[PDB]
């Protein structure tokens, strides 16, 4: 027969680790605002996110899709000022 | 790529109209501490006449 | 038999009452009819189920928590 | 903040649970390989046997021999520890869905494994007990002469992806799992992934039959919890790196039609059942895995140093070689250089 | 330039006045490549130039080649004479 | 195959007018003279001979032996890829117009010609793009030069030939 | 240029521009939307990209400064084409977008809804996506069927839209 | 929090000084395990620069590698201003520092990786040739 | 070589004047090659941002020596959380 | 018994006792070797038959190698 | 202070505290007999060159390995030029696998029996 006893540990770990990545994703989807998250991002996604926070008020990555940027926009940008790396 | 390409024309553009302001504005920043002094302010420390954005801010 | 339907009929042969004594003295789920009764207390059962191996046909349940 | 803490707890929980709970399942599969029962006592079905042990073990006193150095015997163990845990942090239970989301996820996973080697060679020096030190030098040998092979099987696989960021890698694999076109690679790393976590057969490490125990034959109390600890988890660890490089990580089919039946937007039920699957996938795949850990152990007997050194450094490492040259060959030969 | 050339000259003081042992001395060497590539690398990020990281990295490589054939010498010195006194 | 770097035109090695400035490794090997296969000959000849005229002069153990076969067959191996790049590197200097070069000359003329009449490109298309042409093309430009030290061939059908 | 590195600030400049230089609309779309009406700029803009360019490159590093106008072109442009979207294929678009937030801003998880929005600009701006520099033998990825590569989950808006215009025939 | 990111160059720096206790240390061990720690030290340092891949590479091979050995053998033998940082978009690629590395050293420095190739043989030959006697 | 090539592939920050100064020292001799010091002073400037560190330093001296208040459009410094904040 | 007969008497022989005798080695250096041979082999009968080589992608913005062509259109 | 830093942090800590429990909870009674080391109930060096030759090894073969990270991570943009040079890297150090192999490195009475009548 199969030994029930013996696949029970077997299943703590795999309902553990289960329920352990379901949480996460709720998580990340909830810390995200209702969308999945964005992987392996380069510079550009990088620089288009911070583009997007200037966009959308500050709202995490909130979208919006009017062709005209509001007035804040052109005043809201930023430069980095990097400490001088002695 | 060819997306990327399709819109980089346009993200530049905005970037070369927000370099212009703010080179321009800290000149004047830099102009107007400075008057009453026998300093030029408007004089490039490149000896080509190109436009060079500043690099080095003053700490804030 | 290490299998899982033996252990479910068993309980359920057995109530859940009995089930929960048996998992908190012996740790497996046996069901056997009653043979007799120590002078101590304990109680002495005897089992058929062909599922059981060479052995395991006879066995006792201790009167006391502090069984010897 | 908050959601950051409630993340890390909910998953080195579900971290430290499961290696406690795989040395239970270790000795209950060999038990019943072996016609017998295994621990059925302590807790219900012998379900709070890991945590008998722990209670013990952190109750005992800690003995430092006399011509040891306390503080590298005492620190050894709780940096092997402490890397065997780091190495947790950017597994992915689904996209993007880890605590590390690195670019640079594979060359941390290969770093902090090369940080793996220091427990086995400062306990010796630690110990003092000559059965230790002889334990010591052949586990450092076995165990860098191993882990060769596993850098060497990584290269091989980015040979295919062209990233370092685990989570690409694992979605390059939705095509195919990369463990079909490279079954040979599959064993190999299997072979090796015993090796270099020392498990039977290759136990030369700390085999109790050739060595009264092993480098660890001064360690009690917590640092023997340590080593036990760091063992254990670098097991599933590695079963973890095999899974996310040739098993396909967290995909296991095409639900797409399924949940365009079941739901009909999105809501935190779908994305709670998505992320479910995802992890049921490869937490099943690590179940595998760890389960072959601990049938290799019950079938076969151990190696001699010299057998599994012969073994790596002249069986192995020329196939690899011949791999490393066969594989951007076939890429060239049908114009398939994957792109960045 | 100011953690890799305080390496550098700690590790080659340790060297010079080095009257305790030859491990004090492979390990001095060690670390000089180290601050030198420390200094290298800053430059390269200030520069934004791949010439410098490309030298790092031949740097990391023959000093592993270095420190090979450095203690296969000293391993066959020790086998005509059993011990180093240094 | 359009170049992206400026070269020079008909620039003067030698003596003798410009053939191609980095000929491609099927081009010199295609040019080669019966000289120089009579120079391969030469060298596979000499280095057993070499080897065996050496033994004769001062035995290695004291009594005259003949050479086993292992190392004349190794003589033969490496003198026949001392000869090969030595007629190699005679080719290629026919081809910078270092030397007499006017049977080659005529040679390229006709077979550029024909290509061109195909409708072909004078150097052939490459599967690279073009920086890693020019790339190509910078490593490869010269390098017979250091024929003492590596060797070092064209294998990349590129533009820079330093024509019109 | 570098990101930033161990320490930095982020410091926003209160001026107004120069008022020589004449005044232009921004654009207002985000990074999902951007990349979807990505194509159609192209198409629609190229021109007016291409010039920019060659102005930049023949100021030889006064580019910001000397090409400003036809920046402003530019700008003006995509905004045009942005406008023309909102106005005539506005739920395609929005369907495309969101799918593209959903999958990570892979255009390889979003074939349902880009074929609607194509479909929509085509018939109603005359613009066409293309992917320059194939051969004629290649063919482009997005009109492939059966592909290797699919999305974990089909969107779900998408794909009952999609069946919804099968039933219809406008696709 | 602020002056922690600030100053952590400076922590880097000074806990360099402090380790570079490999010249006073009693026991060569010792000496070897505070090298180690200087070079997490330097890990530490490299990616504050930016510079992480570097860091995890410093790790895989000094203390993988390196550290591994010399344990191994002694176990057997008895400037105020702040920089502008500017945006740009002419990178469409996603190019690090790894694949620009690769790229430059199998194509444009192709000779400097093959001489690294006899440099690597080389490392082999000798400890072959002195370690070991043959027949 | 690998001159000229930046971080990602690209051309490295001070490429420009060093072009600009190649293209000199390309169209004079040696006779005539003082003629362009100037391309190389504006080289070794981006490079190392010696003058501008100078003319920085002027400026902030006579600044931190008024007391008379500063009437221009100012800088704000913001936390990475409020880039698009209002 | 079995011992190693010597590539240079015979070759196929020898090749036969190295499969036989020593199949790591044999097989490592036929799996290395079949790599390169089949790269030049191949490559061209794969072009010719199969399919062609793509075309390259873009690597940075496609300059246009031309003049300003001034332009009249979304001004001031 | 994203969820990888605080859990690097994290884990030493959890480390220390489980020792500090230990240290806090079980008795501590050294004596003389029970420090001694353990070999086997009771009180109580050359080494071979492939001992040494294993270790010194291993790490031009780390080198050699870890050199093809920049190669797989540029593939695509060396194409087929990128490709040849590494197959000559690759068979320039096999070359020294063979050597290694062929010397047999890492390795470590039978006369008859005559009478004079
Ligand atoms: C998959 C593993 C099973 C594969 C072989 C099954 C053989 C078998 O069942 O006959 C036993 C049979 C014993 O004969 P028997 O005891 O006289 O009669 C059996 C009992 O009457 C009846 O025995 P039974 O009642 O146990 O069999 C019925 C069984 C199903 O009966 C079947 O055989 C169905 C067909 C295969 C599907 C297996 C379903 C269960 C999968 C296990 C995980 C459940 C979740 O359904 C169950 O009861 C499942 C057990 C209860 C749940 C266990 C608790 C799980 C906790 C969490 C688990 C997570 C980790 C995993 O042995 C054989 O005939 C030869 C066995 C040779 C197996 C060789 C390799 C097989 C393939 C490799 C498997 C890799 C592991
Ligand atoms: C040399 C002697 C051995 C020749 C073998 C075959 C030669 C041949 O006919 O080529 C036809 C072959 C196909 O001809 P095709 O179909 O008419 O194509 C026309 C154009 O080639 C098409 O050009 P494309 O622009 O359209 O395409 C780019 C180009 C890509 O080309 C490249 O990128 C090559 C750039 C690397 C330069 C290598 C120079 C050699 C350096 C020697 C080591 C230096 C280390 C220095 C250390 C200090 O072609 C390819 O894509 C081919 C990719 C690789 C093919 C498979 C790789 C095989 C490697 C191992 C072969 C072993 C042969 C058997 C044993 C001998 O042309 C090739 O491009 C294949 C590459 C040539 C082999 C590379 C290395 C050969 C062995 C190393 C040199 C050993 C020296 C020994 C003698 C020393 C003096 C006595
Ligand atoms: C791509 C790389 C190609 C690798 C493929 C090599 C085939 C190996 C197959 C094999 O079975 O090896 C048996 C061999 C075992 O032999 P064994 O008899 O068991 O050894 C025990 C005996 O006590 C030991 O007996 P032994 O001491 O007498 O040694 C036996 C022999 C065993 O090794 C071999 O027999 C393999 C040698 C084959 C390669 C030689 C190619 C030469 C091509 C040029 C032809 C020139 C002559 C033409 C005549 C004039 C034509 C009109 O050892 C060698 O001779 C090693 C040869 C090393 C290089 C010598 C060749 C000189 C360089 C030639 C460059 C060519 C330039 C061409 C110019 C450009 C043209 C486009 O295993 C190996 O060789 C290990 C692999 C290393 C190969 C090198
Ligand atoms: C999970 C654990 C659950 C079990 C919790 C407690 C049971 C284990 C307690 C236990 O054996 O220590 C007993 C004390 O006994 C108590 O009465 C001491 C009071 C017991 C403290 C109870 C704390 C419970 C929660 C701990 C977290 C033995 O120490 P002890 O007398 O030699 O006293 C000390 C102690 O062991 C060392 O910390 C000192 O360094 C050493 O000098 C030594 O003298
Ligand atoms: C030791 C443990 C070995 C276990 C290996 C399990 C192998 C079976 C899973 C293969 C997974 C894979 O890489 O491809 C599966 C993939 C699923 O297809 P699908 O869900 O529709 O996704 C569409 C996008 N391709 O596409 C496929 O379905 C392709 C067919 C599956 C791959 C070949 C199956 C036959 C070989 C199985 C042998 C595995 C080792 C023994
Ligand atoms: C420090 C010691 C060694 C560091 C190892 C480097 C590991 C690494 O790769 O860090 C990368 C990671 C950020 O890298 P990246 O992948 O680009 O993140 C993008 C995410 N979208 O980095 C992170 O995500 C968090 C940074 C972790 C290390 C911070 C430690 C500060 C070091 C200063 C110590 C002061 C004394
Ligand atoms: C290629 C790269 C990957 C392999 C690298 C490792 C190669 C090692 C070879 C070697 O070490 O040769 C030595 C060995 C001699 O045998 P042995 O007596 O054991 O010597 C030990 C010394 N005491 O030699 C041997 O006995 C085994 C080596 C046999 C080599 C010849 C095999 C020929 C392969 C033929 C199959 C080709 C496949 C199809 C080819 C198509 C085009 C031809
Ligand atoms: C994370 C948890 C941190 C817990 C560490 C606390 C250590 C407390 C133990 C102690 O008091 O000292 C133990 C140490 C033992 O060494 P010793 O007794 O000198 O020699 C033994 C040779 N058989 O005795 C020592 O030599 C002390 C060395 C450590 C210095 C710390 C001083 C602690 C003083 C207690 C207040
Ligand atoms: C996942 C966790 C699964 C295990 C839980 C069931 C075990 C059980 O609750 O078992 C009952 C336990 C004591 O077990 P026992 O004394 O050995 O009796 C077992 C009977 N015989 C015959 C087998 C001896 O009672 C308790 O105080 C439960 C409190 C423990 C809480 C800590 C749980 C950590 C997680």
């Amino acid at each position: 027969a199969i030994p029930f006893e013996a696949l029970l540990p077997y299943g703590i770990i795999f309902g553990l680790l289960t329920a352990g990545g379901g949480a996460m994703q709720v998580l990340h989807v909830y810390r995200n605002g209702g969308v999945r998250d964005r992987f392996a991002i380069d510079q550009w996604d990088s620089q288009m996110m911070e583009r997007d926070l200037r966009l959308n008020g500050g709202q995490g990555r909130k979208q919006v899709d009017q062709a005209t940027a509001p007035e804040a926009f052109k005043h809201n940008h930023v430069w980095k000022s990097e400490r001088p790396l002695i | 790529l060819w997306a990327r390409i399709y819109l980089m024309p346009l993200l530049q553009a905005e970037e070369d109209r927000q370099t212009v302001r703010r080179s321009i504005a800290q000149l004047e920043r830099e102009k107007e501490i400075m008057k009453g002094t026998g300093f030029d302010v408007d004089k490039s420390v490149y000896n080509d006449g190109k436009f060079h954005a500043p690099a080095l801010m003053i700490p804030p | 038999s290490s299998s899982l339907y033996r252990v479910l009929r068993n309980a359920w042969e057995v109530g859940p009452r009995s089930y929960w004594k048996q998992l908190n003295s012996i740790g497996d789920t046996k069901s056997g009819r009653l043979v007799g009764t120590d002078i101590y207390g304990n109680k002495f059962y005897e089992t058929d189920h062909q599922d059981e191996i060479h052995l395991r046909t006879r066995y006792v349940e201790y009167k006391e928590k502090d069984y010897d | 903040m908050i959601i950051n803490i409630v993340e890390i707890l909910i998953f080195l929980v579900c971290v430290l649970f499961s290696v406690a709970y795989l040395t239970v399942a270790e000795r209950k599969t060999l038990a019943y390989m072996q016609r017998r029962l295994g621990p059925n006592f302590v807790g219900y079905y012998g379900l709070l046997q890991a945590f008998a042990d722990a209670v013990k073990l952190l109750l005992k006193e800690i003995v430092l021999p006399k011509e040891s150095n306390y503080i590298i015997l005492v620190i050894s163990p709780l940096i092997t520890l402490i890397t065997a845990l780091i190495g947790w942090v950017v597994i992915p239970l689904g996209p993007g869905i880890t605590l590390g989301e690195l670019n640079l996820g594979i060359l941390f996973s290969l770093a902090i494994g090369s940080l793996g080697v220091f427990g086995s060679l400062l306990s010796g020096w630690s110990s003092n007990s000559k059965y230790s030190l002889l334990g010591s030098i052949r586990s450092t040998a076995q165990l860098i002469s191993y882990e060769l092979i596993l850098t060497s099987i990584f290269i091989i696989i980015i040979m295919f992806v062209s990233s370092l960021n685990i989570t690409t890698i694992i979605e390059t694999q939705r095509v195919v799992w990369y463990c079909i076109p490279l079954l040979p690679l599959l064993l190999i790393f299997f072979i090796a992934s015993v090796a270099e976590t020392a498990r039977p057969p290759f136990d030369l490490t700390e085999s109790e039959s050739e060595l009264v125990a092993g480098y660890f034959t001064e360690y009690s109390g917590s640092p023997f919890v340590f080593f036990f600890l760091a063992e254990y988890s670098n097991i599933i660890l590695i079963s973890a790196f095999n899974g996310y490089l040739l098993l396909g990580g967290y995909l296991s089919f095409n639900y797409s039609y399924l949940f365009n039946i079941l739901f009909n937007d999105y809501s935190y039920v779908s994305f709670l059942f998505e992320g479910l699957i995802n992890s049921s996938a490869y937490a099943i795949k690590l179940v595998f895995l760890m389960f072959s850990f601990i049938w290799v152990r019950a079938a076969f007997p151990r190696f001699t140093y010299d057998n599994l050194i012969n073994f790596c450094w002249i069986i192995l490492l020329p196939l690899l070689f011949g791999i490393f040259l066969i594989i951007p060959s076939t890429l060239y030969i049908f114009d398939s250089f994957p792109t960045l | 330039m100011f953690i890799g050339t305080i390496i550098l000259v700690l590790s080659f003081l340790g060297f010079v006045f080095n009257r305790r042992n030859i491990i004090l001395a492979f390990i001095c060497l060690e670390t000089m490549l180290l601050g030198i590539n420390l200094i290298l690398l800053r430059n390269s990020v200030l520069f934004d130039d791949i010439s410098g990281s490309l030298f790092a990295i031949v740097i990391i490589i023959l000093a592993g080649v270095e420190s090979a054939i450095g203690l296969s010498l000293l391993v066959s010195y020790y086998r005509l004479r059993g011990v180093i006194n240094s | 195959s359009t170049p992206l770097v400026k070269t020079s035109v008909n620039y003067s090695y030698g003596d003798y007018p410009l053939i191609d400035a980095d000929p491609h490794f099927k081009r010199v090997v295609g040019y080669m003279r019966p000289s120089d296969y009579g120079v391969i000959g030469l060298a596979t000849a000499a280095l057993p001979a070499g080897i065996c005229f050496a033994e004769w002069l001062d035995p290695v153990k004291g009594k005259f032996a003949r050479p086993s076969v292992k190392f004349l067959r190794v003589a033969t191996m490496l003198g026949f890829a001392v000869g090969f790049g030595a007629a190699y590197a005679r080719s290629s200097l026919r081809f910078f117009g270092v030397t007499e070069n006017a049977r080659e000359y005529k040679k390229d003329e006709a077979q550029m010609a024909a290509r061109k009449a195909a409708g072909l490109e004078p150097y052939g298309t490459s599967s690279l793009t073009p920086e890693l042409q020019e790339i190509a093309a910078k490593n490869s430009a010269h390098s017979i030069a250091g024929l003492f030290i590596f060797p070092w061939f064209n294998f990349v059908n590129h533009p820079y030939h330093g024509r019109e | 240029p570098r990101e930033a590195a161990a320490h930095w600030v982020p410091f926003e400049d209160k001026a107004n521009m120069p008022d020589n230089v004449p005044d232009v609309v921004e654009v207002g779309a985000t990074s999902a939307p951007l990349l979807s009406a990505s194509y159609f700029i192209g198409a629609k803009c190229k021109p007016y990209n291409d010039d920019f360019m060659l102005c930049r490159e023949e100021s030889q590093g006064s580019g910001a400064i000397d090409c400003l106008k036809e920046g402003r072109r530019v700008t003006r442009c995509a905004v045009s084409v942005i406008e023309d979207i909102n106005k005539s294929c506005l739920d395609e678009f929005r369907l495309h977008w969101q799918c593209l937030e959903q999958n990570n801003h892979q255009l390889s998880g979003c074939r349902k809804a880009e074929a609607l929005l194509n479909k929509c600009v085509f018939t109603k701006l005359n613009l066409e996506k293309k992917i320059p520099g194939l051969r004629p033998d290649e063919e482009p990825v997005f009109l492939k069927k059966d592909p290797w590569i699919k999305p974990a989950v089909d969107d779900f808006k998408s794909v009952r839209a999609y069946a919804e215009a099968k039933k219809n025939g406008t696709l | 929090m602020m002056y922690l990111t600030y100053y952590f160059i400076e922590i880097t720096i000074f806990l360099a000084i402090l380790c570079t206790f490999i010249i006073s240390a009693k026991n060569p061990m010792v000496s070897i395990l505070y090298m180690i720690a200087l070079f997490v030290i330097a890990a530490m340092y490299l990616y504050l620069i930016g510079l992480g891949i570097f860091s995890l590479l410093y790790i895989m091979i000094y203390i993988g590698a390196i550290a591994v050995l010399f344990l191994f053998i002694i176990t057997l033998l008895d400037n105020d201003y702040n920089t502008i940082i500017t945006q740009d978009w002419f990178n469409i690629e996603n190019t690090t520092l790894l694949t620009t590395i690769g790229n430059v050293l199998l194509t444009n420095n192709a000779f400097i990786l093959l001489v690294l190739a006899i440099v690597l043989l080389l490392g082999i030959i000798g400890p072959i040739s002195i370690t070991m006697k043959h027949k | 070589t690998a001159a000229g090539i930046s971080l990602t592939g690209g051309r490295n920050r001070c490429f420009s004047e060093w072009q600009s100064f190649m293209h000199c020292t390309a169209k004079t001799d040696a006779k005539s090659r003082a003629q362009c010091l100037p391309n190389f002073e504006d080289y070794m400037e981006c490079l190392h941002h010696t003058k501008e560190k100078a003319r920085l330093r002027e400026i902030e001296s006579v600044l931190k020596q008024k007391k008379e208040g500063l009437e221009a459009p100012p800088v704000k410094v913001i936390p990475v959380k409020a880039i698009g904040l209002v | 018994i079995n011992a190693n007969p010597g590539f240079w008497n015979g070759p196929f022989r020898y090749l036969r006792w190295s499969a036989h005798n020593r199949p790591h080695l044999f097989f490592a250096f036929a799996i290395g070797i079949a790599g390169p041979v089949a790269a030049l082999t191949l490559t061209p009968l794969r072009r010719k038959y199969l399919y062609p080589d793509h075309s390259p992608l873009p690597q940075s913005y496609p300059l246009p190698q031309r003049a300003r062509e001034q332009l009249t259109g979304f001004d001031d | 202070m994203n969820t990888f830093i605080i859990f690097i942090i994290l884990i030493p800590i959890v480390g220390f505290a489980l020792l500090a429990v230990n240290i806090l909870l079980a008795v501590y009674k050294p004596y003389n007999e029970k420090l001694g080391a353990f070999e086997c109930g009771l009180t109580s060096l050359a080494f071979n060159a492939a001992f040494i030759l294993v270790a010194i090894l291993f790490l031009p073969f780390d080198l050699e390995i870890s050199t093809l990270l920049p190669y797989v991570m540029s593939i695509y943009l060396v194409s087929n030029y990128g490709f040849t040079i590494v197959l000559l890297f690759l068979l320039i150090l096999i070359i020294g696998f063979v050597y290694e192999i062929n010397t047999n490195a890492l390795k470590i009475n039978t006369d008859s029996l005559i009478y004079k009548l």
